[PDB]
């Protein structure tokens, strides 16, 4: 429960410590209960780091130091379903690895394939079919004739039906409307201070702000800087020579600043975005 | 893409529909194979385009190495220096001497001649060029039911989907590893159902997708022939006259002992 | 006026070309073709023509590049869709006519004589092979095929 | 004036006709010249408002509330010719990418209309030109970035030509900021070309930068008026299940946090220059 890198290297074909794409110089050092990020602009490395770490793809110049199991350059394919039990990265748009007839069977593949009978797994797959949002109609049946919030229900319980200590997720409700995902990442509140360590690979400012305690950024194939959301966006030339943005709430105290306000701070959050517009225009 | 290369910046190569008259003329020619103009001349009067390719040796074991039991396996069977089988014409059968080694050598280059023309039409050629010359002699075939128009179609689409679909063939393989999973796991009349969390979800971007790509196909002009231009066409060149010369020479240097 | 089913053997025809191409990363081909799948499922309730150009849809469009799956090199293309032309006009006799005088004899059998001769030589240096197409090729019309392939088949549809 | 009339329209799935109606109310129209959004529950029925109206869909009828335009009407033998008084991006343009270049697929909606290929050529650059694309002149879709695609699929109907621009449900599954510069590149066109693109469901700048918006549920709708007149509604908009753009979920955020604003304040540059006229 204490993920780190030293150090990390993944280009898809050989040779080292050549070049410089991909994933470069990955080193960081996380902690257990936390809210990670992996953040930037598109094409640095968080879909392509996002796979290392339960093991979907291991490095090519050192260590995967992690919550119990250690992935190396050279590692193979024994004791994966207690690491894989272990973590659990969600893809972009997971509700594409459906194949069951019950939804059931979808949760029931999470505990199962990684050691339990079906009545027990009957008691994952009945959980995470209620404590993900679903109603009594929707605590099992067909997993088609849904919709794509509560597929990716079935998407993000049959990948959460055991568990897991680490649960990483690329962009995991994305496409979600208003309402949709403002449910699935409260919910990833409550289920990652469990103990949980929690990564997120978006792109969404404005969910640091909000559910964030750390975070990780990247840029261009090599890693600009391990952070934690206060010391990331208080200078915009961060912002512009490092390819990135700020949240709306953080994004409007320059645009309230720049009027001779002046708010408190560089609050980036919208309850304390606006607890500044008042204790100002005192 | 694709295997092989449009590699930069090798000698002409060029027109990919004038590459296919050629690698088809180039066995429809080396038929009627009787004497000394034809091999020595088409295996390198062939093959003089084929090495001006320049691409390294080492290629052509992709083409020969996992499977040795056709070529001198069965090449064999042909030597018997008179018709080696099933003879039948005449009278002996096994050589070493000036007639019996020639017949039975001569295939190892009228017959693995073909199988490098051929390499170097998917070495030198764009596979988004393979397919417009496959088409190009394609859709005059509207005297018979037609229905040409709509392979054609097929196949920008066929060749803009083999990215996309083994782009997430794949990810449905790691994404179902949250879930599992079961893939290499033998068992003959045991285990087939380890293909389960990939194919299922497979099935829907064959049937699903191909609704909603073709509702928009539809909603903009799509009627769908008749009418319907085209924008996909390349030029011919003062250039791509040598493979139409490669041939005609080898019209006159087919029958010149013939004659 | 009831299309919508050709442009779909655009994206059906996208995957037994790559199905055939193994989604290589974990290779779910074990052992030889495992394209037939949805091929059968055309069969059921959607023509005879649809079959065909399908397979010279595929032993066409991924023929590039290289080209020839099974054997060495460059020919069985539409010889492997004489199997395809006759098909539809149980799972047990859909790898036994094909295992027996079906599949390879329109393969290599045009390919392995042309002067009118002997061809079991390179045929069925390929024996096991042709029997080891049907060990999970019969018993794959048990798992993916009824319930899952055929059925859902419908549904998108005949709209 | 209006550009679109859906009276009393409904539509049914095949299956599901007396156990879940697609509409059966709403009863709206459109402003010829305004860009609108329609918002509601995600079960509404309304990602369908959009195939109505060119003949994807032949709901229920065409004869008790028909759609028509000023020109035309759906749907007879014309229903082709409401394809050209139309043009509609779509969800995921990975799928409706007709053509593995740029080039191919923005002119083959000239294709499929008698329209000269050196004509063809042309209509097409400034078409894959105005959206940036000249530098990505034939990149493979399977290879594009997800990004890209909705701007090789606007130029499609600049291709064509139309009257008419459409969202159906378009950058949703694109990143946050992915879909704001797309975003933008069709409010130009409703400068560069002052058509009228017509939204359906996402939030502030999709809702409330939009001139009209429509709340609907569960397939019904009140609220036809501009964002600002329906977002205010912001209880039975919660039993409706939304939300409300930012300019609204701060002045709410101010109003509990002191500085109380009237309730019609929409533009971004009225957050900002109303809220320095408090400083004092």
């Amino acid at each position: 429960m204490a993920i780190k890198f030293e150090n990390v290297s993944y280009v898809y074909s050989p040779g080292s410590p050549l070049e410089a794409i991909g994933l470069d110089q990955l080193n960081f050092s996380l902690e257990e209960g936390k809210f990670i990020a992996l953040v930037g602009h598109t094409g640095s490395g968080k879909s392509t780091l996002m796979q290392h770490f339960n093991a979907l793809l291991k490095p090519t110049s050192g260590k995967i130091e992690i919550a119990g199991y250690t992935i190396t350059p050279e590692t193979g394919n024994k004791g994966l379903k207690d690491l894989r039990r272990k973590v659990s990265l969600a893809f972009q748009f997971s509700e594409a690895q459906l194949f069951e007839n019950t939804v059931l069977k979808d949760v029931e593949y999470g505990p199962r394939n990684f050691g339990f009978s079906e009545d027990e797994a009957r008691e994952a797959a009945l959980k995470w079919l209620k404590k993900v949002g679903l109603k009594d109609d929707l605590i099992e049946h067909s997993p088609f004739d849904l919709s794509g919030g509560q597929m990716r229900r079935v998407a993000l319980a049959g990948v959460l039906a055991y568990e897991p200590e680490i649960i990483c997720l690329d962009e995991p409700a994305a496409g979600l409307d208003p309402m949709g995902r403002l449910e699935m990442m409260q919910l990833f509140k409550d289920y990652q201070a469990a103990g949980h360590t929690v990564i997120l690979v978006t792109h969404n400012m404005d969910d640091v702000a909000d559910y964030a305690d750390d975070v990780l950024a990247l840029e261009h194939g090599r890693l600009i800087k391990h952070a934690s959301p206060k010391e990331v966006f208080k200078d915009s030339e961060w912002l512009q020579k490092h390819h990135l943005a700020e949240p709306r709430s953080a994004r409007f105290a320059a645009k309230l600043e720049a009027a001779g306000l002046k708010l408190p701070g560089q609050p980036l959050t919208m309850p304390e975005l606006a607890d500044a517009i008042k204790q100002s225009l005192k | 893409i694709g295997r092989y290369l449009p590699g930069t910046t090798f000698v002409y190569r060029v027109d990919p529909r004038a590459k296919l008259l050629t690698t088809f003329y180039f066995i429809i020619m080396i038929f009627l194979a009787n004497n000394w103009v034809s091999y020595l001349v088409i295996s390198i009067f062939g093959l003089a385009y084929v090495f001006a390719t320049g691409l390294k040796a080492r290629v052509f074991w992709d083409g020969v190495k996992p499977m040795i039991w056709m070529i001198v396996f069965t090449s064999l069977l042909q030597t018997f220096f008179m018709a080696g089988g099933k003879v039948y014409w005449h009278w002996w059968i096994f050589t070493l001497s000036s007639e019996g080694l020639i017949n039975g050598l001569y295939v190892f280059i009228r017959f693995a001649m073909i199988i490098l023309v051929s390499t170097v039409m998917t070495v030198t050629t764009k596979p988004l060029e393979i397919a417009d010359a496959m088409e190009w002699m394609l859709t005059p075939l509207k005297l018979f039911k037609v229905n040409v128009g709509m392979i054609s179609l097929v196949i920008s689409i066929a060749l803009r989907f083999v990215p996309t679909l083994f782009d997430q063939t794949v990810k449905i393989m790691n994404a179902q590893r949250s879930r599992g999973a079961d893939f290499n796991d033998g068992g003959l009349v045991k285990r087939a159902k380890s293909v389960v969390p990939m194919l299922v979800p497979l099935f829907i971007d064959s049937l699903e997708v191909a609704l909603d790509l073709s509702t928009a196909m539809e909603s903009r002009g799509y009627k769908g022939s008749e009418g319907r231009t085209r924008y996909r066409i390349l030029e011919w060149s003062k250039v791509d006259l040598i493979p139409v010369a490669y041939c005609l020479l080898l019209t006159i240097l087919m029958i010149t002992t013939r004659k | 006026y009831q299309l919508q089913r050709l442009t779909l053997l655009a994206l059906l025809t996208a995957m037994c070309v790559v199905l055939r191409i193994f989604k290589i990363i974990d290779i779910p081909n074990v052992q030889p073709v495992t394209d037939i799948i949805m091929l059968t499922t055309l069969e059921l309730g959607a023509g005879t023509g649809i079959l065909l150009a399908i397979l010279v849809m595929v032993i066409s469009n991924i023929f590039l590049g290289f080209g020839i799956w099974t054997l060495p090199q460059i020919f069985a293309y539409a010889a492997c869709a004489l199997t395809v032309a006759l098909f539809a006009r149980w799972l047990q006799e859909l790898l036994a006519g094909f295992l027996g005088l079906e599949y390879g004899f329109f393969v290599s059998l045009g390919m392995a004589g042309w002067g009118g001769w002997a061809a079991f030589i390179a045929y069925w240096v390929s024996g096991l092979t042709f029997d080891l197409y049907h060990a999970a090729g019969n018993l794959a019309f048990y798992p993916i095929f009824y319930l899952p392939l055929v059925l859902g088949d419908r549904f998108k549809k005949k709209a | 004036g209006s550009d679109n009339i859906i009276s009393f329209d409904h539509v049914t799935f095949t299956y599901p006709d007396s156990p879940r109606p697609a509409l059966s109310d709403l009863s709206f129209a459109i402003e010829r010249g305004s860009w609108t959004a329609l918002i509601g529950h995600n079960g509404s029925g309304k990602s369908t408002v959009s195939k109505l109206i060119n003949g994807l869909l032949a709901p229920d009828d065409l004869d008790k509330s028909s759609i028509t335009v000023d020109g035309v009407k759906l749907g007879a033998d014309t229903v082709w010719e409401v394809r050209e008084k139309v043009g509609i991006v779509f969800q995921n343009p990975d799928n409706q990418f007709v053509g593995a270049t740029v080039s191919d697929d923005v002119a083959f909606g000239l294709e499929n209309r008698a329209v000269p290929r050196p004509e063809m050529l042309k209509i097409v650059a400034q078409a894959v030109a105005d959206v940036g694309m000249a530098d990505y002149a034939d990149s493979e879709p399977s290879n594009l970035s997800g990004g890209q695609k909705q701007r090789v699929a606007i130029a499609g109907i600049l291709a064509v030509k139309p009257q008419v621009i459409i969202l159906d449900e378009s950058t949703s599954m694109l990143d946050p900021e992915g879909k704001e510069q797309i975003l933008d590149l069709v409010r130009k066109i409703k400068e560069d070309n002052n058509l009228t693109v017509i939204s359906i469901t996402h939030d502030l700048e999709e809702a409330a930068g939009a001139d009209q918006v429509l709340v609907l549920d569960d397939g019904q709708l009140l609220d036809q008026g501009k964002p600002e007149e329906i977002f205010p509604k912001v209880e039975m908009l919660k039993r409706i299940g939304l939300d409300i753009p930012f300019v609204y979920r701060l002045k709410q955020l101010l109003k509990e946090r002191g500085i109380v604003l009237p309730d019609e304040i929409d533009d971004d540059e009225k957050l900002v220059q109303s809220l320095w006229q408090l400083n004092s």
